[PDB]
């Protein structure tokens, strides 16, 4: 007999303990594996694809329309949409991107946002996105807005534009649940110059706009998702 | 002078040409492959009809209009008329296959719409009851006619709310499966290769699909001024690599 | 590794930043590419994010109930909670759903964690002392119909015995009958005109069936039992988009009718912040 | 140590540190070099 | 090592013990440069000083209390303390804050011991024999609304299950955005005219709740939960004056007013011993 | 199963001891450290600054 | 005195184990084996002896 | 280890499916000697139908 | 790692990995070959 | 031995034996010698 001492947490149950349990069912035998294409192996290989952002959020009742981001022919000067950058609630939400992001308590990284062009192939138009680190207000015309991290995407052949939100910050770990010291700015998109439609054609356009994030990003500490509950256990 | 742009695909004695591609999607980067003897589980030697089966069937075209919501096909059920493919899916107690799909549709400079051509690998529908109603069978086997997302509710069918992928899932996800965009303004075509995924190594062909194919109008379809308000969509499919095992007396299925 | 390279004006005719999206592709795009940066380490392996880490924490499955009290005269003991099945799962409490359903196809170890508590809301001299039994009675086996059948034996059927107030842990090697669970399963059981739909086909594994070894004293005892379920060993494959809508059933992917708007709307403009 | 016979029984598996998004990124039939043209 | 060395007389042009304090350094002077010493050894290492052993005991950092009761017709468990909360802290109990507060940065990895006692104020048959379960339901994370919610399935966020009378241990990692936890902010979460001020800012960590996972008995029990919180492998950074005045706040520097002179004055004298 | 006998002290809670206890959240991944002006090792260290002495104490 | 930890399951009687257990009458001593014929490893063995099926369950 | 071998069609006077039973024998008689077979393996080994296993829990 | 003196303290035996069904399968004086003739 | 295989797990760190009050009673820009005058 080796004489030992209990700790303190002993009979205690961590639900994120890592230890070993005997097998309630020995030489049993499971069935071989086959190949199936598609294994994940971490969740930052899956938030790299990019997926649709319900921008236009305007609407009340969830809708197809709310991914599409109209433009106006002939307007100068003016602003096509506005978001902030709480990547953990809003429209970012409901991505991908955002409903893995809200698994985690903190992310850092660069974004990665980008606009598909849907009009006709004989229009025409030039955009300007600004990016405006935490520390400004959201941008209120485009003057304001291009002295921040911009693109002027020029509509043509190449029907999208990539600009990425650089990792701007002081502290390396933002919360991925909205909070003010940890905030990461706001993104705009103005008319650089204006939408032109060829003749014969008539009526808005729209923009498809993706999210992803770069190979650059960081998630960490896990915990439970906001976006999922209920109020008795399922049955068959 | 090769671009992105112009290809052909050639399978049996079939061949397809687009001069206004963009690429083509090979789902999970794998392309369609027979079943090695290490996966292999039934004794049976398989049947492999290549080229009378791994030709291009079209199935009959759709028509977007500016009300569409989108349509969905089930495979291998879609197939489970075209020629000498369906009588071996009839015919063999499991049949494994992968294919091509090549979705068409082409209109002018002028016109604007984008659609999303999209694979999901099983997916289950919902029942539009909620609960725990099923989603009878011939509801689910819509064959080569694919259930239209913009037609009424049945009983016994599946839901077919556009903004919720048929399952409970958002639209705008539904880009972390295989898909491409048709967006009149570039491509004309999308085309992608779906190797074989299951969880067995082969399967029945009729008590189970193991892929939908969804094309759904993003970008609604935009005519030029005082054009016919509508376009075709076609959808051709071919498979491939396509095996056969288990011979007998030829499937009933319902309805 | 490096995070951020450094890099310093551009002027060219090689553009990376405009690109296709129709492709199907998601061009690998990094800051350096459109803004002028500086160079900066990782410092970090994204080691949380690993599927293993991801589905291998506990996660309550079910929580039953089952009482310990006097048999005579009941003619159902099922009914009394005299003993009490639960039809293997891990569906049912849809926060481990969620997760779970991220994927097509998923393999894991386990290892089961049960956790069982006495409750005696009327009246009673003291706590007594009891020994829970667990047992898998799954497709062949026998039943348990009364508290104590010949079933309880369970000679080749695997069953635990622990006190109520601990904690009964385990695990288990994949036992699925094909190489993968579907967490989802586009098919019948069979080509029937009205057979059911769903994975509910598959997912075929018995129920655990819990009982109370001890008598019944003079007052009435309420044991509640929580499983707990951890993955190990983890293999899965094809992503999939996220559970949007709330969940009404085990096994069907159906949604509620007259659900709420699951995209926030605007206070404001699409131009609002 | 394992103290069991059964590879069931063993503890969590350990990181993957595999790693590769391109088969959900970049799925495309011909490879698509960044900077050059998306559809020539 | 010498504690002091031999020395003798002294008639030099070189004097050690006139400096000028103005220029901010503490000249390092010994015995040995003012009377004649004799050689002393040290025999100590000052091992008992080092801050990994100054910050590395367990203290009480926390006691909060829940009560086992039948819900029925609650209608704000939390107000029922039918479960409880705890804004994680390390500035609410003075005693460890002090010890803290002695320096400006600081980085040491955790380790909780959570005390748990049962008390029964009022007439009860028994004893029962309950187990806490404690939760981090942080920010994003899903606050208990009810001391039964979805919830406490907690499958993706860590909580224990121990039983009242015993202890829970484990430990934590630095979780703090930052390299350093700061003692003290002089600042604002963003240039607002109203926004708070301290450190209250930026000590983001959600909360801790606890509960009891039995039902209710007849009678009622009060448990009583004490945190205990030791540093493991700390770092600190720049010294500064220690806490002089009594403490009014969580987190900010603010002392009580009309506090008591806190140099004792002399009974005599500036001349009296 | 091998043999074993606890001894007095079993379950006892030190707030003086230094052992081992598993990590709450595994994988996790801290912040990197940067370099701070300043690190104190010692109270030993600090003792050695001298401070003035409020020797007027009459108030 | 080494410190130990108990986990979950500890005192737990899982009847599907294969752990050691204490000799109740040491030194005791077996009886020899001798030779039997008939001796059977696997039951895979004897299920590849053909019995007769009663097919004809009509009565 | 194979469960299956691959084997062909046949036309032979060496009939490995006539058997008397009366002799008392179970001839090992395996798919592949009736119908044409793909190659197969095992994947298992018989563990849990030992003997030692069958009365050891 | 065995704590105990005695043998029947040991645990459970390990796989025999002997099976053999031809005592049972196959117990005939004169070998049979599967392909040849039953009765000649 | 560790039984655990994260850092945070491990107990207190051992002491540090670095000891250098130079930073905090010394922090002047040019040497001062004992002995030598203060301000030359
Ligand atoms: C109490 O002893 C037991 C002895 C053996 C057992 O085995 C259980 C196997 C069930 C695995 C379920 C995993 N799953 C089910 C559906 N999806 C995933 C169980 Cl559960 C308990
Ligand atoms: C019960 O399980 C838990 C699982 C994870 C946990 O992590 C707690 C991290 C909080 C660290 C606080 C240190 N601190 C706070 C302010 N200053 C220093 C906690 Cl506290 C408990």
């Amino acid at each position: 007999g080796l004489p030992t001492t209990t700790l303190p947490g002993s009979g205690q149950f961590l639900t994120t303990d890592d230890r070993q349990s005997p097998s309630a069912l020995p030489n049993y035998e499971p069935t071989p594996r086959i190949h199936i294409p598609g294994k994940v192996h971490n969740l930052l290989e899956i938030i790299q694809v990019d997926t649709l952002i319900p921008m236009n959020n305007t609407h009340t009742k969830d809708e197809v329309n709310s991914y599409l981001i109209p433009l106006n022919a002939n307007r100068q000067n003016e602003q096509v949409f506005g978001t902030n950058l709480f990547i953990g609630d809003g429209v970012f939400k409901t991505t991908l991107l955002g409903e893995i992001v809200q698994y985690y308590t903190h992310w850092s990284g660069s974004l990665r946002f980008s606009l598909m062009y849907t009009g006709p192939a004989l229009s025409s138009a030039k955009l300007i996105l600004a990016y405006t680190p935490p520390g400004a207000r959201g941008p209120q015309d485009r003057r304001e807005a291009m002295l921040g991290t911009h693109v002027v995407w020029d509509i043509g052949l190449q029907s999208t534009i990539v600009m990425t939100i650089p990792w701007t910050s002081g502290v390396q770990f933002r919360y991925t649940d909205p909070d003010t010291y940890t905030s990461a700015g706001f993104l705009s998109c103005w008319y650089q110059t204006s939408l032109i439609l060829p003749p014969e054609t008539t009526g808005q356009v729209y923009l498809l706009s993706f999210i992803s994030a770069c190979p650059d990003f960081k998630l960490r500490l896990m915990k439970d998702t906001q976006t999922i509950s209920q109020t008795v256990a399922l049955t068959e | 002078g090769y671009s992105d742009r112009v290809q052909q695909i050639t399978l049996g004695n079939s061949t397809i040409t687009t001069q206004e591609a963009a690429n083509a999607v090979v789902c999970y980067a794998e392309w369609p492959e027979y079943l090695p003897d290490v996966d292999a589980s039934d004794v049976n030697k398989t049947s492999k009809p290549d080229t009378s089966v791994c030709r291009f069937y079209t199935l009959d075209s759709k028509t977007w209009t500016t009300g569409s919501k989108g349509w969905c096909w089930k495979l291998p059920d879609a197939l489970k008329d075209m020629g000498v493919f369906g009588q071996n899916m009839f015919f063999h107690s499991l049949g494994r296959s992968g294919y091509t799909v090549h979705v068409q549709c082409n209109a002018t400079k002028f016109h604007s719409g984008c659609l999303l051509v999209v694979v999901i690998p099983e997916h289950q529908l919902a029942s539009h009851e909620g609960g725990n109603v099923s989603v009878k069978y011939t509801f689910t086997h819509p064959g080569e006619r694919g259930i239209d997302l913009s037609s009424a509710n049945e009983v016994g069918g599946p839901v077919k709310d556009v903004l919720y992928n048929m399952n409970g899932t958002l639209l705008g996800n539904l880009l972390i499966f295989p898909h491409q965009f048709i967006n009149l303004r570039t491509n004309n075509t999308a085309t992608i290769v779906i190797p074989y995924i299951n969880s067995v190594p082969i399967d029945s062909m009729t008590r189970h699909n193991n892929v939908s194919l969804m094309v759904i109008p993003i970008a609604p379809l935009t005519v030029p001024t005082g054009a016919t308000p509508s376009l075709p969509i076609t959808v051709t499919i071919a498979p491939m690599c396509t095996e056969f095992s288990g011979i007998r007396s030829k499937s009933i299925v319902p309805q | 590794t490096v995070a951020s390279i450094s890099s310093g004006p551009k002027h060219t005719q090689k553009v990376p930043i405009l690109t296709a999206n129709e492709t199907g592709a998601t061009m690998p795009v990094l800051p350096s590419d459109s803004i002028e940066t500086r160079t900066t380490y990782m410092h970090f392996n994204g080691s949380e994010t690993d599927v293993e880490c991801f589905l291998g924490r506990a996660a309550c499955v079910h929580v039953t109930e089952i009482q310990n009290k006097d048999a005579t005269g009941i003619d159902n003991h099922r009914e009394a909670k005299l003993f009490n099945d639960w039809k293997i799962n891990l569906s049912s409490l849809v926060q481990l759903r969620k997760k779970l359903e991220l994927f097509t196809y998923v393999r894991f170890d386990s290892e089961y964690t049960i956790l069982a508590t006495a409750s005696q809301p009327d009246s009673a001299n003291y706590s007594s002392n009891l020994v829970v039994q667990a047992m898998y009675v799954p497709p062949g086996a026998p039943n348990p119909k009364e508290w104590d059948d010949y079933t309880w034996q369970s000679a080749s059927n695997p069953s635990v015995f622990f006190k109520v107030g601990d904690t009964s842990r385990f695990s288990v090697p994949y036992v699925g009958l094909a190489s993968a669970y579907n967490c989802f399963y586009d098919g019948y059981s069979h080509d029937d005109a009205e057979t059911q739909y769903g994975i509910t086909v598959l997912n075929h594994m018995g129920s655990m069936a819990f009982r109370i070894v001890n008598e019944h004293d003079e007052h009435k005892t309420l044991v509640k039992i929580r499983v707990y379920h951890r993955a190990k060993h983890v293999e899965a494959w094809i992503p999939r988009a996220p559970r949007a809508l709330p969940y009404t059933s085990i096994g069907r992917t159906n949604y509620p009718k007259n659900t709420e708007p699951v995209i926030k709307k605007r206070k404001g403009d699409i131009k609002s912040y | 140590i394992n103290y069991y016979k059964d590879a069931a029984s063993t503890s969590s598996a350990g990181q993957s540190l595999s790693m590769d998004p391109s088969k959900f990124t970049e799925p495309v039939k011909d490879l698509m070099l960044k900077g050059a043209p998306a559809l020539n």
